[PDB]
């Protein structure tokens, strides 16, 4: 997870000062330092998704949806049904 | 910006510019309205920096694939031709100014690459690609060669190669899919595979370019050539008597160019557009209208069924009409810049013998999803000086990095509540605070801007699910600034927000 | 010059002492090899913010401190945290001066402040108090003169005796101004006004007295007292007036408040030499030796230094600046005090003429204040049919009051759409509305529209929202509605928990 | 609808009929580029008006007011059982200040 590149960020305004994370114990950035390591960046952000990962559940949704419409017909192509189900795993073991 | 009750056109200026003007003046005449026609030099660049400004002129013609870019700003009007009208031309010819299932400019004029072959010294041209080999051998006992064209850009050479199977980007109902690129296909490897013997055989020579076919057909020294309708007047001044007819099949399958249609479309900021929907569905696209256009400088072959039925009498016109039926549309989408790229590399390191056909088109293949993926520009930036730039803290670059592939930004606005108001003589300290961020009005708030880099290898990138018409990296940034405030507002209070959900 | 690095440029405007600044870089030059080139460009200071952002600015900037607000507002002056001992060595109220929401910003150089300008012959002790003046006129009416003029027509010189006793324009509270806090309409500010009107209606001072009319009267010995800063002392020189400089008069025991401009020294945020600038600012600069350099070239008035403060001093008249300064208030240096001179301004007049009660004007007035200051950092009023006008052309580019309905502003969504109907090329393009992932097969053909809706604030409803100086609420309240259309949305698009990464 | 509020205006001109979520409204077609407020809150699905967004900020603010005093008097308590006794003070008046911040809270929430 900690690549060369990935997750390092930039900070357009300079400033003197020490800025803290959100609970105090840590410090993100200080000193006019206006490039954050990937920890810090994770810090401050708090949540992350990766794009392969949001990619796994777009494809699950996608499938899952496609389920539910093909779904209300028969709700009045099993197949079908089970082929979208199967996709959907396919994905969703891959959460 | 745009004036009012005045049509302004822009057209490139090989094209029968005067004639256009005489249907404005015809224009004029019945409704009052004076047409300027103009034909400013690069023309197809200045017009997105005007219209950006609600600039430039009410109409602009040209090559289809080009608007593609227009209609991804913006800058092209709807049209809405009716029905009956549309079948005045020729179907294929309205797919090629469809964008993303748009209709956004009218098919004026169809062009396409054709065989060209001498008359004197080839009455019967072959069919197929297959039967050149041997009629070289005649035509070398006799001091001639079968055939010259230009092998150094793919845009020539592509005819032979997609015929068996391959094409740059798969087309469905008004959309590409720069996922599907048809490089390294079978059929690709075939055709590519025809054209490296055919050199290897010491029928063509693989340093063959544009001007040296052509000084050679119209020269007298090879039986064919390759090209388009704008080589017809070099040819007519050498006095070689020239037939210009269907390509060669190949494995028994038409070989297939890429058709440029000449284009009308009406600026989107334009407050012309129902004077420039009559200019162009009442006068040009009529008999009397393209006549008059064609009788300045020709059209070549045009998307009007009537008027083409007259010009086709002429089999050289009948021809070009045939191969663009047979060939594919230019795909109207900037990232076309890949494949010509990607392409172009690897006809060549065939054609030489520094590669096979198999790596090259393996090779291609990459090459152009992953510049398509990064975007319209085909640009690689060395480590070295991309890293200069994030040391900078400019984060302006996206694209691929080479070594580590594509990279992109995502923006955060981070809040800060100042801890230290009142100490004296003190650095200013700070803690950062949760989504909505509403203090006390004596609270000090400070606002920094967040850029984070992504990196993604070129087999991450080959994997996401992006299209041409839309960035996979704005729903990325939506996505992490949604999730962000969906965990922070937890963080900052409890209290359910009051929001009316009426739907 | 432009900004060079290893050397510095300067610029002060040209009526300041800006050859006794180029001794000062000279010195700074011999003692440490750093060139100072001291420049005083016309227009400097709308220059500034022009070629900051392009970095071709000086390195240093002179200025009235309020100017700077604009600057730091924009990220255009560098921050600083001089040591303690050197803070200790300036006034304390000079530092708030160069205070932006709560950074520091600049260097304070030099202190204005109105004072009281008495007419020594015909009034040899000027009155401690406002109070005395009525009584005071009575006797100089008697002899064909009277005992005070000044400019009614500006709030600038009207608010010292309407602050006196409990007036301001915005709340100042560590390095930080409200502008939901006006102090216009309190009851301070009315006893201060009503005393003001009393003088004008009892025939004490005229109504329609300005700067032109009171600077002749007291030049040509017709008036005892005036009220006017530094500016005006040479006027008075050439005149045969034997003048002296005092403290303003109390009212109700308290001081009058006069505002303070403080000349300042920032900063560029783009340059490279910001320890060579500070090393100059607080090492050479602002020093006794110094600061005599460039008083000795042209005046500064009081200063901010105060060991050099106290020599200048011996001069009576820059003690009284002085003392009124310490005494007055700081003028704030955010724009929305174009709203607090607006809405004032006509107060004062209103009441002056008997327009209005005191007491009303000061109430219509607040709310004035208060509104334009929510709704922008200048004054703009726009007419309604003229603002339809825009909404119907489509034209999303005003924010701001609207005559008749209070405040507008707008909130902007993108809405997507999938066609319905793709593969009927010769017919109408149908789509349908699809919530916020919005992720649907290759295949799908996606629509985006750009949705601009438009927001009304009565004043009243805008003086309840958290509006301020430093950061416009509209953002956050647009942001607002971007979650809760994403948090509806999602859930009605894909129930599958997000793939979310968390942190600790 | 109270008379200009809550009206949107839409950048893109363009033909074509542009339904809703459900399908059921259409909420723009043929070249429509102002919306209503009844089609502009169809369109966004969910709303929240300013008045009621700074009733709620109130809530939240005076909540974090009371649970902050909250936490300083626990850390005065534990200086008291521990038998420092200069905190006592510290401890009457933290305590109608978390009591004013609580009554703060429910007349805000009671405004929702």
């Amino acid at each position: 997870i900690g690549d060369g590149l990935s997750l390092i960020s930039i900070i357009d305004e300079v400033g003197n000062g020490e800025y803290w994370s959100a609970a105090g114990d840590i410090l993100l950035f200080a000193a006019g330092k206006t490039k954050l390591s990937p920890y810090m960046t994770v810090i401050s952000l708090g949540t992350w998704m990766y794009e392969t990962d949001l990619m796994q559940w777009r494809l699950a949704c996608i499938n899952y949806s496609d389920y539910k419409k093909t779904l209300i017909k028969y709700r009045e192509c099993h197949k079908i049904l089970n082929s979208h189900y199967i996709e959907m795993q396919k994905n969703l073991g891959n959460l | 910006k745009i004036e009012e009750g005045k049509l302004v056109i822009w057209i490139n200026g090989d094209k029968g510019y005067n004639g256009l003007a005489e249907v404005g003046k015809k224009f004029e005449k019945d409704t009052g309205i004076k047409v300027t026609v103009e034909h400013p030099d690069k023309l197809e660049e200045k017009f997105p920096q005007v219209a950006a400004t609600g600039d430039g002129p009410d109409i602009i013609f040209w090559a289809h694939d080009r608007f593609g870019g227009y209609a991804q700003s913006g800058l092209l009007a709807e049209i809405t031709p009716a029905a009956a009208f549309q079948d005045k031309l020729y179907p294929f010819t309205w797919d090629a100014v469809r964008y993303n299932g748009k209709l956004i400019a009218y098919p004026i004029a169809v062009e396409a690459l054709s065989l060209i072959y001498n008359k004197d010294l080839l009455p019967n041209p072959p069919k197929t690609w297959e039967e050149i080999p041997a009629l070289d051998k005649e035509l070398k006992a006799k001091g001639k060669s079968a055939l010259m064209f230009n092998l150094q850009e793919p845009y020539f050479t592509w005819p032979l190669i997609a015929a068996d199977g391959g094409y740059a980007f798969k087309y469905a109902a008004g959309k590409y899919d720069i996922k599907d690129v048809g490089v390294d296909n079978a059929g690709a490897k075939a055709g590519l595979t025809f054209l490296v013997d055919l050199i290897k055989n010491k029928h063509m020579n693989a340093d063959t370019d544009y001007s040296i076919a052509e000084a050679a057909f119209n020269k007298g020294e090879t039986a064919m050539t390759i090209n388009g309708p704008w080589a017809w007047s070099n040819i007519d001044t050498s006095a070689v008597n020239y037939g210009v007819t269907v390509l060669p099949t190949f494995k028994g399958q038409p070989s297939k160019p890429f058709v440029g249609v000449l284009s009308a479309g009406i600026n989107a900021a334009s407050p012309n557009k129902e004077l420039a929907k009559e200019f162009l569905e009442n006068y040009l696209l009529t008999d009397e209208g393209l006549e008059a256009v064609n009788k300045d400088k020709p059209l070549g072959a045009v998307a009007l069924k009537s008027y083409e039925e007259e010009l086709a009498k002429d089999p050289r016109i009948a021809a070009t009409m045939e191969n663009a039926q047979k060939g594919e549309i230019m795909p109207n989408i900037p990232q076309m810049s890949a494949f010509w790229y990607a392409v172009r590399t690897a006809v060549i390191n065939a054609a030489s013998g520094r590669q096979t056909v198999d790596e090259a088109l393996k090779d291609a293949q990459t090459a152009a999803r992953a510049f398509a993926a990064a975007g319209k520009e085909i640009e690689i930036k060395k480590l070295p000086e991309f890293e200069a730039m994030v040391n900078a803290g400019n984060t302006t670059y996206t694209g691929l990095v080479e070594g580590i592939g594509y990279v992109y930004w995502t923006t955060e606005t981070l809040y800060f509540i100042r801890t230290n108001p009142e100490q004296l003589w003190a650095i200013p300290k700070y803690q950062q605070i949760p989504f909505p961020y509403f203090q006390r009005k004596d609270a000090i708030i400070e606002t920094k801007t967040l850029h984070t880099l992504h990196v993604l290898s070129k087999d991450e990138l080959l994997k996401l699910d992006y299209d041409a018409y839309y960035a996979f990296y704005g729903i990325v940034e939506e996505m992490l600034k949604f999730i962000h405030r969906a965990d922070a507002i937890k963080s900052y209070c409890e209290i359910p927000l009051p929001i009316i959900k009426s739907k």
